[PDB]
């Protein structure tokens, strides 16, 4: 669920890290349409599109399972759908973590208006 | 999608989105876990059941159809997904307006140190 993808990107990035990918780019947090802006948008996008292939089952509400070993993420013994979501969060919090040198504090908060491009497609 | 989800807020509530509900509660913001909190926050995890039940199309990017008249949302789509999806926020959207008068600033970043007990289940 979104408090575990959370830990996984405070655990990943450090503490507050979490609450950079609120709203960020066209595609992280409260946004989803249009062309991804950077490297950490796109991140945001392929997470998109990894929920979005989860079938019979609710990403936002699913408890996985998974740790740290080493510094690094690691999704735990997840059957069915659980494993395909943590595998998506994963991913994703390791994505943000290797782009956070080319965060850009100008996309956090954009409007829509900035985002009205035909959407990449999955 | 979350863009015109968080227009459909800010119209019914007078609040941004990315400053207010996305960090609220155990429900409205990065959570999916323990109890909700209070009014918002049941609103937002009957919303989050109301994706649940979307399986054709991503309801975080799907672009739907909608305006404001009178006061109230109206959706304007076809594909039934779409319309599923539009309908989804619309009804938390007023769901969350009806009870911005217990907006509790206090639930902002709550999933931090809380939402740890029994979830909400659909």
């Amino acid at each position: 669920n979104l408090f575990q993808f959370a830990r996984m990107i405070n655990g990943k990035l450090g503490a507050f890290s979490v609450w950079n990918y609120i709203s960020y780019g066209c595609y992280c947090g409260w946004g989803g349409q249009g062309t991804p802006k950077d490297a950490t948008d796109r991140c945001c996008f392929v997470h998109d599109c990894c929920y979005g292939g989860v079938k019979g089952c609710n990403p936002k509400l699913a408890i996985y399972s998974y740790s740290f070993q080493r510094g690094n993420i690691v999704c735990g013994r997840n059957n069915g759908c659980l494993r395909t979501i943590c595998e998506c969060d994963r991913v994703a919090a390791n994505c943000f973590h290797q782009n956070k040198n080319t965060y850009n504090k100008e996309y956090k908060f954009l409007s829509s208006s900035k985002c009205r491009q035909r959407s990449e497609q999955c | 999608n979350l863009f015109q989800f968080g227009e459909m807020i800010l119209q019914k509530t007078g609040k941004e989105v990315v400053h207010s509900y996305a960090i609220y509660g155990c429900y409205c913001g990065w959570g999916g876990q323990g109890r909700a909190q209070d009014a918002t926050d049941r609103c937002c995890f009957v919303h989050d059941c109301c994706y649940g039940t979307v399986n054709d199309c991503n309801p975080k990017t799907a672009t739907y159809s909608y305006s404001f008249e009178n006061g109230d949302i109206v959706c304007g789509d076809n594909d039934l997904c779409l319309r599923t999806v539009c309908e989804c926020d619309r009804a938390a959207a007023i769901c969350l307006g009806q009870n911005v008068n217990t907006y509790d600033k206090n639930y902002e970043y709550y999933s931090i140190s809380h939402c740890t007990e029994e979830s909400e289940q659909c």
